[PDB]
DNA sequence: GAATTAACTGCCCCCCCCCCCCCCCGTCCGACTGA
DNA sequence: TCAGTCGGACTAGACGGATTCGATACAGTTAATTC
C-alpha cells in the first residue's frame, strides 16, 4: 500500500521547520512508521530571511538543525535525503574551479554532510541533440571516487543509461 | 554551546589531557579541525575553526590546500622544520604522491 | 515504541477479528489507524459498524495529525483547471491552468504574454461545466498595458454580458517594488469578502530591472523577489486561487552559445525559477501564430503546440 | 492635472524639505508619491522617518489603490489622440497616437522619421475637434536636423499663421548621454509650469552608438537606456503627454540565408523592445512613397498602410 | 626655499573549439480565383 | 469584366568574430600651504 506509507508535512519559515524536526519528527520514526526522512527544499527557508550581513544567525540555525538531523538519523538508523539549490560562481577554493555553479548554503551547511551529489543539466546549447542530457555526479564521499553517470526522465520514473559511468 | 569560555576551558583540559597520555604512553595523537571562512579587508579566506586560543594548542598543524584542482599539504607550524608546501592525490589504494 | 496488534482484544474486539486484521498484512495499531476505510471495508465480512468502533479505538490510542498521500490526494481531487481559449493549449496542459499554483510565461517582445492574460481574465468568470472557474478576477499591472477592449472582444465570443464582465474584474497599477508588494495586503483583504479564481501579475519584474541596478543591488533585489514570490504562494496556498505572473528575457553575449539563433534566458536568476511551478517559453511564427512550449514542469514532458492570436482573442491557427 | 509639490507643507512639511525635494527633481505630489522610498533617502537632508512622513501624505493626496476595471474603461475613452497628417496611418492606427503611452519609430535612413516627427510637431496645436491636442511641443535633438521650415510649411499646408506655431516649440540640443539625461528635469518644469502635449526625442539612442563602443561597455549603456526609458515613462504618466522616439538599424551578418535579402533589426535590445508600448517599422517604397507597418501594439492588428512624404510634409499618397 | 599637509591611483591572467538552421524586409510575375 | 491573392523561377552564393562590471584601507607620488 504505497499510499498510506507516505506522510507529508509543510513549512513557512525557519523556526517552523525547526519546531518541525524537533517534534515532529521524532514521534514518527520512534513508534516505527517510517524509516526514511526528506526535505524538500532545505535551501529555501534560509534564502528568505538572512542577508549578506547577517551570516552568524544562520550558521548558528544551520549548526542546530544538522545536529539534530545526525541525532536523529544515528539513533534510528534512518537515511536523510536533503535536496539544496545553486548559485553560480560569478568569476572573479572549495574544489569547485571550472564549475559555473555550486552548492549554495556555503560552508557551514557543508560541513554537516556525508555524502554530497550534484545533479546538471546541459541546455539547448549543449542539449541541440534532440532530447535534454542529463548527468548524476559524485562530489565527494568517504569510499566513493568522484564519478559521473547518465539518466532519463519518462512515464515511469528516472532510469540510468546503461554503459555511461565515468572513471 | 553558547557559553564560550566552558567551551574554552574544555578544550584546554582536553589538550593537556591528550598530550599527557601522548608523553605517557609514547603514543603520536591526530586530530582533525574544520576551516571557516573570515572576512578579511574584503577577500574572504578560509582560517582553522575554534578561535584564535586553541591555534597554539597543538604541537604540529598542517592545512590541506585545493588551489586548481591539485592538492597541497603545506605545514603550518612546527618546532623543528621550516614550513614549505607539497602536492599530493589520493589514489584507489589510499594517500599517495605525485 | 511501536504497539504490536496483540493489544487490541483489551481495547474491546475479540481474536477473531484482531486476527483477521493481523493477516491481512497489517500488524500494528499505527498502521491500521490510517488505513483506508473502504480498503478496511473491502474484505468480506467485516461491517462498517465494527469499522468504525476499531477506528474509534486506534484513533484514542494512536496519535493522530498526521497527513498520508492517499489523504492528501483524496481531500484535494477537485481542483480547477481554466481554460486558455485554445484547444492546443488546453490539450498540451492537460486541460489547462491548475489552481493553488504559480504559472509563469516568458517570451520576447511581440509574443503573446498579455494577449493570454486577457483571455484568461475573461474565461475565469465562465461556469465550471463550460470550463471556467466561476470567480472574479484580479488584474496587477505595472506597465500601464490594460486594455478592457481586448475583454469585451472574448466576452462577445463567448456569448456573455459585455458588462458584467468588465465588473468583476478588479484592478491597480503598481509603480515601484514597494507599491507592488503593498498591494498583496490589500488583496488578502479583498479576498475575504467576495469568491476569487485568478490573479495576474503582468509584469512580476519589469521594476525590478531599473529599481535595483548593478552588481551591488543584486543581493537586495533577489532578496526582495524571494519576499514578494513567498508572499504569493502564500496567498495561493491560503485561498486556493491560480497566480498567472509574466517575466522578460536577457541576452546571452557570451561565445558559450553556439546555435546563434538570438539565445536568450528569462531574467531572475535562481529564486523565480525555483519558486513557480510551471513555466512556459513563448516565440513569434510566422504571421500571427505563436508556438508556446513547457520549459519546466513537475508532472509534465516537454513538449509545444501552436496557438495564434486573434480579434476575438488567443485561439487556435486557422486554416 | 497634477498638483503643485507646494501643497505638501500644509499637511505638515517644512519648507526646507520641499525645497530640497524640488532640487531632486520632483514638482508635484504624483511623482513623489510614484517615488521609492530608495530614491528619498539619497537626499542629504532627508532621513528615513522624513521619508516615511512624506510617502504617508503622499499616499493620503494621490490615490494607489484597487479600481474596478469598468471605471477605468470609462476612463481611458477620453483619451487625446493626434493625427499624423495622413488618412491612412490614422486609419491604421485607429484615431492617431495615443497620449499617455511611448511610441516608438525605426528604420533605415531616409525613411521620414523626422519629417513625421516635424508634422506631429506641428499637428499638436491644432483644435481637438480638427484631431490634435490644443497644447505645445517639445523638441530635444540629438543629431542635429532640426528646420523650422519644414515646420512653416506645415503650418501653411494647416492654414495656422508661422509666427505662432515656432513660438509654440520648445527645441534643447544634447550633445552626450549625460547632457541628454540632464534634460528631463527642465523638462519637469516646464511641463508643470504650462500645459504640454508632445515630446520628441530624435533620436534617442543616436549617441548610445558612440558613448559605449565595444562589448565591454554593453552593460553599462543598458542601464542608462533603461534608466532614461524609466524617466520617460514617469513623465508620460505624470503629465499625460505622448512620447515619440526615434531609433536605428543594425544589420544581421549571419544571414542565415533568409528570404529578405537584407535583413535589419533595431537597436537597443531588450530593454527598448520591452519599455515600448507601440512600435512602427518605416521603409521606403517608390519614388517619394513610404510604408508603415505595426509591429507592436496591445490593441492594434499587424497591417500596413502606405503615406508619401510630399512640399507640405507627410500626408496620404498622391497620385 | 622648505617643512608640512593634502589629493589621485593602485592591488593581474583564463576561455583555442567550429551542425544548427526560426519565422521576412523577398522583387516580382503567372495564373487562380471569386466577385 | 477586374483586382486581390497562392505559389513560385527568377543565369549564378558564399563568408566570423568580438569583454567587462563589487562592496573596500594604506602606501607612492605629485600638488597646495604658511613660515
Ligand atoms: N486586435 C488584435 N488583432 C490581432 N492581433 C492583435 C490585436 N491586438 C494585438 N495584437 C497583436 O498581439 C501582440 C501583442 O503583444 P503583447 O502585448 O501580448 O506582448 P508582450 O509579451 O506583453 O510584450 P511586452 O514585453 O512589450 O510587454 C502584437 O504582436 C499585436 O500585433
Ligand atoms: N521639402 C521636401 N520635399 C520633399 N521631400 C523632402 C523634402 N525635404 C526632405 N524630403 C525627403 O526627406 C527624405 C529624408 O527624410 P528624413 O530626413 O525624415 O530621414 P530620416 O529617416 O530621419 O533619416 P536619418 O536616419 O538620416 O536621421 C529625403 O529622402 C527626401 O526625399
Ligand atoms: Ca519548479
Ligand atoms: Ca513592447
Ligand atoms: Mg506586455
Ligand atoms: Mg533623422
Amino acid at each position: 500500500r504505497f499510499g498510506s506509507q507516505i506522510f507529508i508535512e509543510h513549512v513557512a519559515d525557519v523556526d517552523t521547520l525547526l519546531e518541525c524536526v524537533n517534534k515532529k519528527v521524532p514521534v514518527l520514526l520512534s513508534r516505527g512508521m517510517a524509516r526514511l526522512v526528506v526535505i524538500d527544499s532545505v535551501a529555501a527557508p534560509f534564502r528568505c530571511e538572512f542577508d549578506s550581513q547577517a551570516s552568524a544567525p544562520r550558521a548558528r540555525h544551520l549548526q542546530s538543525l544538522g545536529a539534530t538531523l545526525r541525532e536523529l538519523s544515528s539513533a534510528f538508523q534512518s537515511p536523510v535525503l536533503c535536496i539544496n539549490q545553486v548559485t553560480e560562481a560569478m568569476e572573479e577554493p572549495l574544489g569547485f574551479w571550472d564549475e559555473r555553479v555550486s552548492p549554495a548554503l556555503g560552508i557551514t551547511w557543508a560541513n554537516q554532510l556525508l555524502v554530497r551529489l550534484l545533479a546538471d543539466r546541459l541546455r539547448e546549447e549543449e542539449a541541440a541533440l534532440g532530447c535534454p542530457a542529463r548527468t548524476l555526479r559524485v562530489l565527494s564521499a568517504p569510499h566513493l571516487p568522484p564519478s559521473s553517470c547518465s539518466y532519463t526522465i519518462s512515464a515511469e520514473g528516472v532510469r540510468g543509461t546503461p554503459g555511461t559511468q565515468s572513471h | 554551546l553558547d557559553d564560550l569560555s566552558l567551551r574554552t576551558r574544555l578544550l584546554n583540559g582536553l589538550a593537556q589531557q591528550m598530550i599527557s597520555l601522548a608523553n605517557n604512553h609514547r603514543l603520536a595523537v591526530i586530530l582533525t579541525n574544520q576551516m571557516t571562512t573570515k572576512i578579511d579587508r574584503n577577500q574572504a579566506l578560509l582560517v582553522p575553526a575554534l578561535g584564535e586560543s586553541w591555534g597554539h594548542a597543538a604541537t604540529i598543524r598542517l592545512i590541506f590546500h585545493w588551489d586548481r584542482k591539485q592538492r597541497l599539504a603545506t605545514l603550518y607550524k612546527s618546532p623543528s622544520q621550516k614550513e614549505c608546501t607539497v602536492l599530493f592525490q589520493i589514489k584507489p589504494q589510499g594517500f599517495r604522491d605525485t | 515504541g511501536p504497539q504490536p496488534i496483540s493489544r487490541l482484544e483489551q481495547c474491546g474486539i475479540n481474536a477473531n477479528d484482531v486476527k483477521k486484521l493481523e493477516e491481512a498484512g497489517f500488524h500494528t495499531v499505527e498502521a491500521v489507524a490510517y488505513a483506508p476505510k473502504k480498503e478496511l471495508i473491502n474484505i468480506k465480512g467485516i461491517s462498517e459498524a465494527k469499522a468504525d468502533k476499531i477506528l474509534a479505538e486506534a484513533a484514542k490510542l494512536v496519535p493522530m495529525g498526521f497527513t498520508t498521500a492517499t489523504e492528501f490526494h483524496q481531500r484535494r481531487s477537485e481542483i480547477i483547471q481554466i481554460t486558455t481559449g485554445s484547444k492546443e493549449l488546453d490539450k498540451l496542459l492537460q486541460g489547462g491552468i491548475e489552481t493553488g499554483s504559480i504559472t509563469e510565461m516568458f517570451g520576447e517582445f511581440r509574443t503573446g504574454k498579455t494577449q493570454i492574460c486577457h483571455t484568461l481574465a475573461v474565461t475565469c468568470q465562465l461556469p465550471i461545466d463550460r470550463g471556467g472557474g466561476e470567480g472574479k478576477a484580479m488584474y496587477i499591472d505595472t506597465e500601464g498595458t490594460f486594455r478592457p477592449e481586448r475583454l469585451l472582444a472574448v466576452a462577445e465570443r463567448y456569448g456573455l454580458s459585455g458588462s458584467d464582465v468588465l465588473d468583476n474584474v478588479a484592478y491597480a497599477r503598481a509603480f515601484n517594488t514597494d507599491h507592488q508588494t503593498q498591494l498583496l495586503y490589500q488583496a488578502s483583504a479583498m479576498m475575504v469578502e467576495s469568491r476569487y479564481a485568478l490573479l495576474i501579475v503582468d509584469s512580476a519584474t519589469a521594476l525590478y530591472r531599473t529599481d535595483y541596478s548593478g552588481r551591488g543591488e543584486l543581493s537586495a533585489r533577489q532578496m526582495h523577489l524571494a519576499r514578494f514570490l513567498r508572499m504569493l504562494l502564500r496567498l495561493a496556498d491560503e485561498f486556493g486561487v491560480a497566480v498567472v505572473i509574466t517575466n522578460q528575457v536577457v541576452a546571452q553575449v557570451d561565445g558559450a552559445a553556439m546555435f546563434a539563433a538570438d539565445p536568450k534566458k528569462p531574467i531572475g536568476g535562481n529564486i523565480i525559477a525555483h519558486a513557480s511551478t510551471t513555466r512556459l517559453y513563448l516565440r513569434k511564427g510566422r504571421g500571427e501564430t505563436r508556438i508556446c512550449k513547457i520549459y519546466d514542469s513537475p508532472c509534465l514532458p516537454e513538449a509545444e503546440a501552436m496557438f495564434a492570436i486573434n480579434a476575438d482573442g488567443v485561439g487556435d491557427a486557422k486554416d
